[PDB]
């Protein structure tokens, strides 16, 4: 029989369970409308989707960014659940890629379907998906290319990398501008993939173009009340200290006395304790002191009167930040100074942006880390300027790491489905139907990318499909003009990072989304 | 037939015998054993697509929204939200195998619906529940002992592992970590074999970390022998690797000591004040003055530590992490080799242990990081990192490994193997049969019913595969009688073979021996209820 | 577990012929192969052939052409038909059983039957 269609229902009040026609229904729509949504931001003419948010807030975002929009949606169906989390951790392992999947899997679910249609199993087809998944890593892994030991065709390599990956959001307005600063920015870490090192400060007003990545650092904090404003070859202390009260560790401690002349001795031993901490700190010849923690108006007075300029309530990446730019040592104890390594930087002074005051370092002794100053005309861009900056930073660091680079435009996803197609044709059985299938979402990919700008995306796959089956391996879209190019030469490259973990979650994810039979929801508590 | 008793008085006046009387419902006799039967096949009617390589898998939902993608029968029925309190007792009948075996939570439930669709046969004649339970009792004392009977046995050395492999690979041929078949099976069977007292004796799988991170492929999914943390260093500065590292595993927070006992330290003057000042930073010092005496390179406190400590570690060149969890602080030293020490003074040189890499690792654009300890000498403790693009497929490889090493282990309690792919239930029917042959007539109903039931495996695997149940299940069993090899059974994978002994399809003998036995026993609860009285 | 008996003796020079027969009861599932072998004494037991559950048999060097081991899988026994006997065919003659998959723990043997002469 059946478990809900039973003369007997066995499940308490609101359980229900979609048994394997409905489960695959349910499943397949749920997928297939998460990929249409997320679609027509893809590509160079990709728009922007608003989340107007039902809450108390009612928060407003202008996206392009497939796991956002993912993420800012209210889903009840598990395929789409399913969907959601996988480009999550698309965004999670790399910085884009997070409609590429979400799209791909819609499609591998949606020709899954058409293929269930054709009276196949659910198994078939994963084993075909299987093979196909295999063929294309290798047909990917083959045509990868790496440049990272000559440095200026690495620069290229990161300058066009950066391009392709802000062309699809709102900065490819000025894309060459925000190209330059985030390569710079991510040549600023010399190596290191610390991306907390990139700040980014989002000042309202002022056009996108007069963003910047600062030569130096900038600090939202404040400088102390006496104590000065301007710091020539500047030597920093950066700690971690207390300077807040300051209180001895044992908690049982307690002034207990027959005197109100001995609570004010010990007040003022609690004072003088004070002043030799500020002693000890200023034994370290420094006109700087960045502190993670509060400076009250003892230690400011006394920073104050020896002249050094005290910069308080700093965070932990404030910290963390100042001693990647500076060399500092972040320092709780003073009692060997010897030990203890200071930062420099030539000059820190005060500067205006907007209406607010921040502290510059410049001159910084090490620089590895940054500082991007990001000016808008809504807070809304600003917000998306940040994520089309945190894709383009995190995309640069990926292929630091890995130099590893494959041609863009639609190139990979054609290539990829070549190769199936040729495992495809050899194969004997409904596998080889499964294969084509997976081919057909490959080229489905590029189909999209063209739509969104509305060229002819038939007649350009069909020139590209045509090229990748002669041998012209670099064949790609030109989406100046709308028409076919050598993605070397223009300038379209992306992660290998980054492609290949698109093709292998959304295969894995379509995968564990078409072993599902049924579906048996609980009571929600709700 | 319901609505307990209703007669109220052949004189007229109340009759009240139990509360809520007219709320209450009760269902007597045959009609609530065919209840019972209904229920327990749309149960196991539920379960069997997914048993064997083609078997598909289910998406359970909870109450708050969160979904689970498996292919477990325990997780199915575990999640699955049944009022129907016979659909209960297979569920906690699955959680049994589980916390027996680990492994047949799918077969379990789909026999016993089996045996109790059969009893409804034998019901329609006339035949009493108990006689049929009773019948069902001695044809599964035939099955077990027939399965003693045509059992193998494998050798659970650490030396040749491909019999461990190919059963930890059978194991996980159903779910969906097949992708990275041997490389799971590998690494189940090295995990059981680094953490066990090979003695025969027991598994403790609390040696065994099964650690998710969403990220990575499922290829990267690995063994590591010894401990993932998920913790970094206390201070942003200190290095990120350490080599040759010298362990100090510390239960006592890096802090001024304190009395559990009420305490009120008095200051009366100044120069009290001066030493309780003194006091603590002369604490700092000391803790970190001992800390290298030991000669220690690397630090691992429990109970966190303070911005003077924390300082003083780096100053002297002395890595540490801190707000490590209990179990992964006895972890940490079980595979280290140290001992774990509750205060600075009880610290020295022997106490240590060693570990050939403490690393931090990263995850991409995350913030994340983690902490490995690994080349240790002789970690009696692993830990499997498990990565993949969604925390569904995590999770579901998380319990598939699961099952893998609770194979691996009832191989290390018992090395006796018999073949699987229903060539065993394929058997132990024929055994059955026979035996029933040879018994008087009204106990032959009943063992040919349990022999009818048990050959529900194999029908439910070729249906599975697509292949015709009668068809397949019949030349498979002609074959068996024909040329005696009870290792025949349904191609799920269309390798042409029938034989599962080639094919290296291995099921343990305590897997299969438990499925019958608690199959057989839960089945004679459910016939020897006759009565529901619920509310 | 697997009692095995044999029924043989009676050597003759007059020609030369004798058939042993070795019947397997007892706990199994499957004979794989069985087999005759000879040990006298002061040497060391060998083969003389050798039949499969497929009738498939392998006979040994120094004897052969004159072998009749027939196998009934009916009843799991072996009847052996040797003709030509000579004085160093006068030997103890062991049965040989495979079973339940044939690992190296499975071969059980008979309690041999020595060949008696006259005077
Ligand atoms: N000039 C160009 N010509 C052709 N294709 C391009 C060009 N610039 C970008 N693309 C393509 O546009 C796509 C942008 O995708 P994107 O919206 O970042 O996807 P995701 O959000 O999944 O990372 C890339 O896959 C790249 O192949
Ligand atoms: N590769 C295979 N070929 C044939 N049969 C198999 C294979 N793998 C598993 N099976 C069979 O499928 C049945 C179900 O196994 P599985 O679903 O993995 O776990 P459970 O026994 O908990 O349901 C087992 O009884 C086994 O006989
Ligand atoms: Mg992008
Ligand atoms: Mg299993």
């Amino acid at each position: 029989a059946s478990l809900s269609l039973a003369p007997v229902n066995i499940f308490k009040a609101g359980a229900d369970e979609e048994r394997a026609e409905t489960a695959r229904l349910t499943s397949f729509i749920g997928a297939i409308a998460i990929g249409d949504l997320v679609k027509s931001t893809l590509g160079p003419k990709g728009m922007d989707k608003i989340l107007l948010s039902s809450g108390r807030d009612a928060s407003l975002m202008v996206t392009n960014d497939g796991a956002t929009i993912l993420k800012n949606i209210g889903v009840d169906n598990p395929a789409a659940k399913v969907l959601v989390d996988m480009s999550r951790v698309q965004d999670d392992e790399v910085g884009d890629g997070t409609t590429s999947v979400t799209v791909l899997a819609a499609e591998l679910l949606r020709e899954a379907e058409s293929l269930i249609a054709k009276k196949i199993h659910p198994q078939t087809i994963i084993a075909g998906w299987r093979e196909a998944t295999k063929a294309a890593r290798e047909a990917l892994l083959s045509s990868a290319v790496d440049h990272g030991s000559d440095e200026v065709k690495f620069r290229q390599d990161l300058m066009n990398i950066a391009g392709t990956t802000l062309s699809s959001k709102l900065l490819t307005h000025h894309k060459d501008h925000f190209t330059k600063l985030a390569v710079e920015a991510v040549l600023r870490l010399k190596g290191s993939g610390n991306l907390e090192a990139i700040h980014i400060i989002k000042k309202l007003g002022g056009s996108l173009a007069d963003s910047y990545l600062d030569e130096g650092f900038l600090l939202d904090k404040k400088i102390g009340v006496n104590q000065p404003k301007r710091i020539e070859n500047a030597k920093i202390l950066i700690a971690n200290t207390g300077m807040d009260t300051d209180k001895i560790k044992i908690f049982g401690s307690r002034v207990r006395v027959d005197s109100t002349a001995k609570v004010a001795e010990i007040e003022h031993a609690e004072k003088e304790k004070m002043k030799e901490k500020v002693e000890r700190i200023l034994k370290h010849g420094i006109n700087c002191f960045i502190n993670r923690q509060l400076i009250y108006n003892y230690p400011e007075q006394l920073f104050g009167a020896a002249g050094v300029m005290a910069i308080e309530h700093a965070d932990f990446a404030g910290v963390e930040r100042l001693a990647l730019v500076t060399g500092g040592e972040i320092a709780s104890t003073f009692d060997h100074p010897e030990l203890v390594k200071l930062g420099s930087c030539k000059l820190i002074e005060e500067v205006m942006i907007g209406e607010d005051k921040l502290i510059h370092f410049s001159g910084v002794a090490l620089g590895e880390a940054c500082t991007i100053v990001l000016r808008g005309a809504t807070q809304q861009i600003l917000d998306e300027a940040e994520r089309s900056l945190h894709d383009a930073l995190c995309v640069l660091a990926q292929t630091v790491k890995d130099s590893r680079t494959v041609y863009g435009g639609g190139c990979s996803e054609m290539l990829m489905a070549h190769a199936v197609t040729q495992l495809a044709n050899r194969t004997p059985g409904k596998e080889a139907v499964a294969m084509e299938s997976y081919a057909k979402a490959l080229r489905m990919l590029p189909t999209i990318i063209a739509d969104n700008a509305g060229y002819d995306s038939a007649d350009l796959v069909a020139q590209l499909r045509a090229a990748h089956s002669e041998g012209n391996t670099t064949a790609g879209l030109d989406m100046r003009e709308g028409t076919i190019g050598d993605m070397a030469i223009l300038g379209i490259t992306e992660s290998f990072q980054v492609k290949r973990q698109v093709l292998l979650s959304a295969a894995e994810a379509a995968e564990v989304i078409l072993r599902v039979d049924n579906i048996i929801k609980a009571a929600p508590r709700k | 037939a319901s609505m307990g008793t209703l007669a109220f008085d052949e004189y007229g006046r109340p009759f009240l015998i139990i509360k809520d009387q007219d709320r209450k419902s009760r269902l007597m006799g045959l009609e609530a054993l065919k209840s019972h039967i209904m229920a327990a096949k749309a149960v196991a009617n539920t379960m069997r697509t997914s048993l064997g390589p083609n078997g598909l898998d289910k998406m359970m939902v909870d109450k708050d929204g969160d979904v689970t993608v498996t292919n477990d029968g325990a997780t199915i029925l575990s999640m699955m939200d049944v009022d129907h309190q016979i659909a209960k007792l297979m569920v906690e009948l699955s959680k049994s195998q589980d916390d027996e075996i680990g492994d047949g939570t799918t077969g379990v439930v789909v026999l016993a619906g089996a045996l109790l669709e059969e009893a409804e046969q034998l019901l329609d004649r006339g035949i009493h529940p108990i006689r049929i339970a009773d019948g069902y009792e001695q044809a599964a004392r035939v099955a077990i002992e027939h399965l003693d009977k045509i059992s193998d046995s494998v050798l659970v050395d650490i030396k040749d592992t491909e019999p461990l492999i190919q059963t930890a690979k059978t194991t996980l041929g159903s779910k969906v970590v097949n992708s990275c078949h041997r490389q799971m099976a590998e690494i189940a069977v090295n995990a059981v074999l680094t953490v066990a007292d090979m003695e025969r004796r027991d598994v403790d799988f609390e040696l065994i970390k099964v650690e998710g991170k969403v990220g990575g492929r499922l290829e990267d999914t690995k063994l590591i022998k010894g401990v993932i943390v998920d913790k970094d260093f206390s201070h942003p500065q200190m290095p990120k690797k350490v080599e040759d590292a010298k362990i100090a595993i510390l239960t006592c927070p890096f802090e001024p000591p304190k009395p559990k006992t009420k305490h009120k330290l008095d200051v009366t003057s100044v120069e009290d004040y001066k030493a309780l000042q003194k006091y603590e930073k002369e604490k700092f010092e000391e803790m970190i003055q001992q800390i290298k005496e030991t000669g220690a390179n690397l630090a691992i406190c429990q109970w966190g530590f303070d911005d003077e400590a924390n300082h003083l570690l780096l100053q002297n060149n002395l890595p540490a992490v801190r707000w490590v969890g209990g179990p992964e602080i006895e972890l940490i030293a079980i595979a280290t080799g140290g001992r774990i020490v509750p205060r600075f003074s009880e610290l020295t040189a022997e106490k240590l242990g060693f570990a050939g890499l403490v690393q931090e690792i990263s995850f991409g654009t995350t913030k994340d990081k983690m902490l490995v300890i690994e080349q240790c000498k002789n970690s009696r403790a692993v830990t499997i990192f498990i990565r993949g693009g969604n925390k569904m497929i995590i999770e579901e490889a998380k319990r598939s490994l699961h099952d893998a090493l609770c194979v691996i282990r009832n191989l290390i309690r018992d090395n006796r193997v018999v073949y699987g792919g229903g060539a065993a239930e394929i058997s132990c029917a024929l055994a059955v049969s026979q035996e029933a042959d040879k018994c008087p007539t009204l106990e032959q109903y009943a063992m040919r019913a349990f022999a009818d039931a048990l050959e529900v495996i194999p029908m439910a695997l070729s249906e599975n595969s697509g292949m015709n149940p009668i068809q397949t299940m019949t030349e498979v069993r002609a074959r068996q009688v024909k040329e005696m090899n009870p290792a025949l059974g349904i191609d799920c994978l269309h390798k042409g073979t029938n034989d599962m002994k080639q094919q290296h399809v291995i099921e343990t003998l305590i897997g299969k021996k438990q499925q019958i036995s608690l199959a057989t026993q839960m089945v004679r609860m459910i016939l020897k209820i006759d009565d529901i009285r619920k509310p | 577990q697997v009692q095995l008996v044999e029924s043989g003796g009676g050597l003759v020079q007059a020609g030369g012929s004798l058939r042993l027969s070795c019947g397997a009861s007892g706990t199994f599932f499957r004979i794989n192969d069985m087999g005759w072998y000879r040990q006298a004494s002061g040497k060391q037991r060998e083969l003389v052939a050798s039949i499969t559950r497929g009738g498939t048999t392998d006979y040994a060097d120094s004897v052969k052409g004159r072998f009749t081991i027939s196998r009934d899988n009916a009843k799991n026994t072996v009847y052996l038909q040797m003709n030509s006997l000579k004085p160093e065919d006068t030997a103890v003659y062991y049965c040989k059983a495979n079973r339940n998959w044939g690992r190296e723990w499975d071969d059980y043997w008979g309690q041999g039957t020595q060949v008696t002469v006259s005077s």
